[PDB]
RNA sequence: GUUUGACCUCAAAUCAGGUAGGAGUACCCGCUGAAAAGCGGAGGAAAAGAAACCAACCGGGAUUGCCUUAGUAACGGCGAGUGAAGCGGCAAAAGCUCAAAUUUGAAAUCUGGUACGGUGCCCGAGUUGUAAUUUGGAGAGGGCAACUUGUAAAGUGCCUUCGAAGAGUCGAGUUGUUUUGCAGCUCUAAGUGGGUGGUAAAUUCCAUCUAAAGCUAA
C-alpha cells in the first residue's frame, strides 16, 4: 500500500519537497480563520495510525494556535467549540514562527455509523466525554506523564 | 525472542530510502557540507557536522552517507 | 544558490520487483 | 466571499516562488490526441457498475431459480483498475501495464512518487491532466490513479502502440524539463 | 546378505520395504556393521551408491536408541557441498524419518533465512546442512540447542575442498563439542587436508574400506528452453535425457511438456524413490522416451545407451561430467552424442573444454524454424494457479542453484539477464527471489 | 477462581520461596497436548510475556495440568 | 464550443434528523494557584491498565487497593526535618482492537429516505479505502493428512516460498520551572536500528524491552 511511501516521504521534512508544501499550506491556511474544517487529512498516513476511518462520522478540523501544551490547548480549542463531537486525537501538520498548526480527528456519537459498528461504538459511551478536558488523551497522558 | 523489528533492513526498505533521499534533494546545510568537504576536507566536514548535530557518531554517519552521494554522483 | 538536481540512482533500473508475495489462490478461482 | 478569493489566490503564489522539480513534473503532461485515444481505449475497459452488477446478480441467481436450473463457468472480467494503495500494489509485481496520474490532488504527496516509482520500475505511466475525469470513467467522482493491467487480445496490439506512443511523447519529450525547477516567476 | 535380517526397529523395516532395498552393496555390507558399533571412519564409494541410505539407517538406529525429544538435542548433523546433493539426501531421508518420530529440516544457503532460523529455534533432531550457511546458523541463531552432537557426518571430502570450504570447518570443528560426537565420512578420493580434516573429526582409531567429440549449442538464454523443445519434437521416438540441476526445474518441465502432450518422464529427488525406480524402468524398457532428470540423480545410477545426452542446466562439477561422457563412450558401443546447453556469457567453460583437450563440436541454430509457443506459454501461466507456481518455483530453484555453483568465473549472476530469463519459463517479469546479487 | 502455575521466586531473600503465578506459558500449554484459546474457556490462566527457564518448576507444572484436565468433566 | 458538461470549493435554507450548554459537585480527573480559593469535565465510580516494566535471582510478569518493605534508601544552611521504591502475604483478577504488504475472479462496506429491529427499492457516503483476515504470543499463501464443530466457517501435523509498522519524533544545545521531569527557542537522526541497565582476564561481553497510536470490568 502507499501508505508506507506517506510515511517516509513524510519523514524527511525539511527536504525541498516538504518544505515547500509546509511553506504554501502555512499561507494557505492563513487567509483562513483560526478554526475551520477539512474536508480530508492532509497527513493520511497520520491519521489512520492515529485511527482515522473515512465514513460518516469522522470529522477533521484545522486549528491555529499561537506560539499547557500547545496540542492539548489546540485540542480544547474543538473540545468547546464542538461540543457534540467528541475529541479522539489530533497531530502537527504545520507551523509558522507566529502559529503552529495542528489537525484534529473528531468523531461524532450520533451518527448511527459509529453508534454500531462495535468497533467505536465506545466513543459513544458518557465517560469519554470531552477527554482533552481532562487530559486523556495522547498528549494528555504525555503531559501527564503516565506510563510504566 | 527478539522481534523481528531488531532482525535486519529489507531490500524493499534500503530501496524505499534511497528514494525517497534521491526526490528529497540535499537540505541547504547539506548542500554547505558538500562544498565543506569538497574544499576544506573532512576534518572540517565533521566538524561542522556535529556542531550541526549533538553527537559524534550521527556526524560520521552523516559524513559517510554524504560521501557515498559525492561517489555514486560525481563518478556515475 | 539553486542548481539542477542529479539523477545519479534513477538512471540504474532494477530489473525485478520489490516483494516477493506468493501469489493467493483467490486470483485463478471464480470469486 | 472568503474562498473564491483565497482559490484565485492559490495557483499565483505557487507559480510566484519556485515549485520543486518533484513538482512541474505535473502540468507538463499528455497531449490532446494522445489522451482523447487512451480514453477511447478505456471506455471499452468500463468496471462494472453497481447497478449492472446487481442485474447480472439477480439474473444469475434468478438462473439459479430453476428447478432445472443452469450450471455454466464464465471468464475473466475485464477492467482498468483504479484504487490508489491497490494501484502502488499492481506495481511493485509488476502487473500494470498502463498508469495514468492525476495531476490535480490537493494532498500532492499522496502522488509525488507514482512518476519516480513507475520510472524505476519501467511501468509505462502518464500524466493526465483531472482526476475529475478519471472519476468519470470509473463509476466514480475522483480517482486520482488509473492503472490497468489485464487486455483482451481484440486490444493488445492497441495497448502496446499506445504504450510506445506515450513513450515517445512524454518520456522523450519533457524527461530534461522534468529535470528543472519549475515557476519562480512572480504574478 | 539382505537389509531386512539386520536388527532394525519395526518403522525402519516398514521404511525400506517401502523404498525397496532388499538387498545391499557390497563396501554398504562393509560399512554397515561398523556403523552399527559406534566407530568413527572414512570411505571411498562412488556418487550415488546409497552411502546416503548407508548412513540414514544406522543414524536412525540411534535415535530408536535415545528417544530424546525434539527440544533435548540434535543429534545427527550432515555436511554436503552442493543444495543438488543435500535436497537428494533430504528427500531419500524424509519418508524414513516419516515412519520414525524426530523432526527433520533443511539449513541451506539461499533460502529464507527466517524460515530455517524458526525451525531452528523448534529445533530438529537430523540436520542436512552445506558447509557455507553453517557458520552464520552457529554464530548467530540464539537458544539452538547445539551442545548435544551424537553423531555428524562429512560428504564427499574432496568436492568441499574443491569449493574451498576448509577454513570454514576447521572453525565449525572448534565450535563442535567432540567426546559426544562421532564421525563417519564419505569421499572417493581423498588428499592430505582431507586427512588432516579427518584426524581433527574421527575421533577413535578409524578402520576404513577403499574400494570423443562433444556439441555445445550457444543458445541464448531464453529461447535455450524453446529449443529444447523444438529439438525434443524433432528428435521424438529416440530416446533422450535432459541433464537439469534443481529438482523443482525437472518436474515443472516434466508437466509443462505432459501439459503439451508429448510423453515424458520425471526423475529428480522429490520424488517416491519407487516412482524414480519405476520410471528408470519403463525408460529403460521402452526404449523411446524422453527423461528428465538432475545432474546427480543420474549419476547415482547406470545410464542405458542413449541417443542423446543433454545438459540443459549448468554442471556441479565439471570433472566429473568430462569422465562421465569418457566412460559413457567407451561404455556404450551404440553412439551417444552428448551436447550442452550455453549462454553467450558461458564461452568460458569452452576453453576449460580446451583444457580437456577433447574434440568440440558446434551445432548451429536456425532463427526461422522456432515453434512460437511462447504465447501459449504465457496465457498458460496467467490461466493456471497450479502451473503458475509450478513455474515459479522451477524459476526460484534454477537461480539458486546458480547461487550455489562453486566455479564463478564461468557463472555470474550479475551476467545472467533475468528478465530474459523469466521469458524462458513463461514469466514477463521477473518474480522476486532473495538472491544475493 | 482460575487455576494458577505454581511458580519460582526471584531475589535472594526468597530464592528458596514459592508462590502462585500468573499464567503458565503457550509452551507449556502446548505440552498438555490443548490450545491457550481453548485452555482460557477451561479456566486455565496464561501468561505470554512469561518464559519458561527452570526445567522442574516446568515439569511440576505440566503435573498440574495434568491432574487438573484429570478432574474436570466439561459439559456439552 | 462565445455552448454544454465533469469535478472541487463555498454559501443559503422557517429543508429532514439529532446533538452542546444550566443546576449540583461528598468522591474522581486536568489547568491555575497564594497567604486553600478559583476554572474546566464527567461517572456511579472515576483515573490507571495489559511493559520501549521490575530485576540480577534457581528470576517475576496488566492495572488497582490493604499489611509489610519503613520512618529504611535517598534528600535536606545533611538544620527544621522531608521521605520512597523492588520483592513478599492478601483482595480481585481479563484480556483485547488498530495502523504495515491487493479482493481485484467483481466495495464484498454503511448513513438516510420510502413500502411492508428486519427485509426490498432508491438516493447517496466511500477507492484521497468502507468490508473480511492479520496485531509479533506471530501471521499470511497454498498442498497433504485426518479429524472436530452450503463445494459452509474454524482447529491441529509436515514441505516450500514470503513474513509490513508510529519523525519536529528519539536525541543534542540553550532558557524558565520542578524534584529527575515538564514547557518554550535553534538543530535534528538511524534500521542485523533504537532505548535502558550491568560488565572487563577491556579493539569487552552478554542482560532486558520495542516508544513516538488506542480500548478494557473487578
Amino acid at each position: 500500500g502507499a501508505y508506507k511511501y506517506l510515511e517516509e516521504l513524510q519523514r524527511k521534512k525539511q527536504s525541498d519537497v516538504l518544505r515547500f508544501l509546509q511553506r504554501v499550506r502555512v499561507w494557505e491556511y492563513r487567509q483562513k480563520n483560526v478554526i475551520h474544517r477539512a474536508a480530508r487529512p492532509t497527513r493520511p498516513d497520520k491519521a489512520r495510525r492515529l485511527g482515522y476511518k473515512a465514513k460518516q462520522g469522522f470529522v477533521i478540523y484545522r486549528v491555529r494556535v499561537r506560539r499547557r501544551s500547545l496540542r492539548a490547548t489546540a485540542e480544547e480549542r474543538v473540545g468547546r467549540r464542538a461540543a457534540n463531537l467528541r475529541v479522539l486525537n489530533s497531530y502537527w501538520v504545520n507551523q509558522d514562527s507566529t502559529y503552529k498548526y495542528f489537525e484534529v480527528i473528531l468523531v461524532d456519537p450520533q451518527h448511527k455509523a459509529i453508534r454500531r459498528d462495535a468497533r467505536y461504538n465506545w466513543i459513544c459511551d458518557p465517560v469519554h466525554k470531552h477527554r482533552e478536558a481532562r487530559g486523556l488523551t495522547a498528549t494528555g497522558k504525555k503531559s501527564r506523564g503516565i506510563n510504566k | 525472542k527478539i522481534s523481528y523489528k531488531k532482525g535486519a533492513a529489507s531490500n524493499r526498505t534500503k530501496f524505499v530510502r534511497s528514494l525517497v533521499r534521491e526526490i528529497a534533494g540535499l537540505s541547504p546545510y547539506e548542500r554547505r557540507l558538500i562544498d565543506l568537504i569538497r574544499n576544506s576536507g573532512e576534518k572540517r566536514a565533521r566538524k561542522v557536522a556535529k556542531k550541526r548535530l549533538g553527537s559524534f557518531t550521527r556526524a560520521k554517519a552523516k559524513v559517510e552517507e554524504m560521501n557515498n552521494i559525492i561517489a555514486a554522483s560525481r563518478r556515475h | 544558490p539553486y542548481e539542477p538536481l542529479i539523477d545519479w540512482f534513477t538512471r540504474h533500473e532494477e530489473v525485478m520487483p520489490l516483494t516477493a508475495v506468493p501469489e493467493p489462490k483467490r486470483r485463478f478461482v471464480p470469486s | 466571499p472568503e474562498y473564491v478569493r483565497v482559490q484565485r489566490q492559490k495557483k499565483i503564489l505557487s507559480i510566484r516562488l519556485k515549485v520543486p522539480p518533484t513538482i512541474a513534473q505535473f502540468q507538463y503532461t499528455l497531449d490532446r490526441n494522445t489522451a482523447a485515444e487512451t480514453f477511447k481505449l478505456f471506455n471499452k475497459y468500463r468496471p462494472e457498475t453497481a447497478a449492472e452488477k446487481k442485474e447480472r446478480l439477480t439474473k444469475e441467481a434468478a438462473a439459479v431459480a430453476e428447478g432445472k436450473s443452469k450450471q455454466d463457468a464464465s471468464p475473466k472480467p475485464y477492467a482498468v483498475k483504479y484504487g490508489l494503495n491497490h494501484v502502488v500494489a499492481l506495481i511493485e509485481n509488476k502487473k500494470a501495464k498502463l498508469v495514468l496520474i492525476a495531476n490535480d490532488v490537493d494532498p500532492i504527496e499522496l502522488v509525488v512518487f507514482l512518476p519516480a516509482l513507475c520510472k524505476k520500475m519501467g511501468v509505462p505511466y502518464a500524466i493526465v491532466k483531472g482526476k475529475a475525469r478519471l472519476g468519470t470513467l470509473v463509476n466514480q467522482k475522483t480517482s486520482a490513479v488509473a492503472a490497468l493491467t489485464e487486455v483482451r487480445a481484440e486490444d493488445e496490439a492497441a495497448l502496446a502502440k499506445l504504450v510506445s506512443t506515450i513513450d515517445a511523447n512524454f518520456a522523450d519529450k519533457y524527461d530534461e524539463v522534468k529535470k528543472h525547477w519549475g515557476g519562480g516567476i512572480l504574478g | 546378505e539382505k537389509f531386512e535380517e539386520l536388527k532394525l526397529s519395526q518403522p525402519t523395516l516398514k521404511a525400506i520395504e517401502k523404498m525397496g532395498f532388499t538387498t545391499m552393496t557390497s563396501v554398504q555390507a562393509r560399512t554397515i556393521p561398523p556403523l552399527l558399533a559406534g566407530r568413527d571412519v572414512l570411505g571411498a564409494a562412488k556418487t550415488g551408491s546409497g552411502k546416503t541410505l548407508a548412513f540414514l539407517i544406522p543414524a536412525i538406529e540411534l535415535l530408536h536408541s535415545l528417544k530424546f525429544k525434539p527440544r533435548n538435542g540434535t543429534g545427527i548433523i550432515v555436511i554436503t557441498p552442493t543444495r543438488e546433493l543435500a535436497l537428494q539426501i533430504f528427500g531419500v531421508a524424509r519418508e524414513l524419518m516419516e515412519f520414525h518420530s524426530q523432526t527433520f529440516g533443511i539449513v541451506i544457503g539461499g533460502a529464507n533465512r527466517r524460515q530455517e532460523a524458526e525451525k531452528l529455534m523448534k529445533g530438529v533432531n537430523m540436520l542436512i546442512a552445506t558447509p557455507g550457511r553453517l557458520l552464520d546458523h552457529l554464530q548467530n541463531t540464539k537458544g539452538f540447542v547445539f551442545k548435544n552432537l551424537k553423531a555428524l557426518i562429512i560428504d564427499e571430502a574432496d568436492r568441499i575442498l574443491e569449493i574451498g570450504f576448509e577454513d570454514e570447518m576447521r572453525q565449525i570443528i572448534k565450535i563442535l563439542p567432540n567426546e559426544d560426537r562421532q564421525s563417519m565420512l564419505f569421499s572417493a578420493t581423498q588428499t592430505t587436508k582431507v586427512e588432516d580434516l579427518a584426524r581433527i573429526s574421527l575421533r577413535p582409531g578409524p578402520l576404513f574400506i577403499n574400494v570423443l567429440e562433444q556439441g555445445y549449442v550457444v543458445c541464448d538464454s531464453d529461447k535455450r528452453f524453446l529449443l529444447l523443445f523444438s529439438f525434443l519434437k524433432r528428435n521424438q521416438k529416440k530416446k533422450i535425457i535432459v541433464f537439469l540441476s534443481s529438482c523443482n526445474s525437472v518436474k515443472y518441465y516434466a508437466e509443462l511438456l505432459n501439459y503439451i502432450d508429448l510423453p515424458v518422464l520425471e526423475l529428480h529427488g522429490k520424488q517416491k524413490q519407487q516412482k524414480r525406480t519405476n520410471t528408470f524402468f519403463e525408460f529403460c524398457n521402452a526404449e523411446r522416451g524422453i527423461l528428465i532428470c538432475t545432474d546427480v540423480a543420474a549419476r547415482g545410477l547406470d545410464i542405458p545407451a542413449v541417443d542423446w545426452i543433454i545438459q540443459f542446466d549448468p554442471p556441479d562439477d565439471p570433472r566429473d561430467y568430462i569422465h562421465r561422457v569418457g566412460r559413457t563412450a567407451r561404455g556404450t558401443k551404440g553412439k551417444g552424442k552428448s551436447l550442452m546447453f550455453l549462454t553467450p556469457n558461458e564461452l568460458g567453460f569452452l576453453r576449460y573444454l580446451k583444457a580437456s583437450k577433447v574434440p568440440l563440436n558446434e551445432y548451429e541454430f536456425p532463427e526461422n524454424k522456432i515453434a512460437n509457443v511462447q504465447s501459449q506459454l504465457e496465457k498458460l501461466i496467467k490461466s493456471n494457479y497450479y502451473l503458475h507456481q509450478t513455474a515459479k518455483d522451477g524459476y526460484r530453484s534454477y537461480l539458486q542453484a546458480y547461487a550455489s555453483h562453486s566455479l564463478k568465473t564461468v557463472y555470474q549472476i550479475d551476467k545472467l539477464d533475468l528478465a530474459k530469463v523469466a521469458k524462458s519459463y513463461g514469466f514477463p517479469v521477473p518474480p522476486k527471489v532473495n538472491i544475493t546479487i | 477462581d482460575l487455576l494458577r502455575p505454581v511458580v519460582r521466586a526471584p531475589t535472594v531473600k526468597y530464592n528458596r520461596k514459592v508462590r502462585a503465578g500468573r499464567g503458565f506459558t503457550l509452551a507449556e500449554v502446548k505440552a498438555a497436548g490443548l490450545t491457550a484459546a481453548y485452555a482460557r474457556t477451561i479456566g486455565i490462566a496464561v501468561d505470554h510475556r512469561r518464559q519458561n527457564r527452570n526445567q522442574e518448576i516446568f515439569d511440576a507444572n505440566v503435573q498440574r495440568l495434568k491432574e487438573y484436565q484429570s478432574k474436570i468433566i466439561v459439559f456439552p
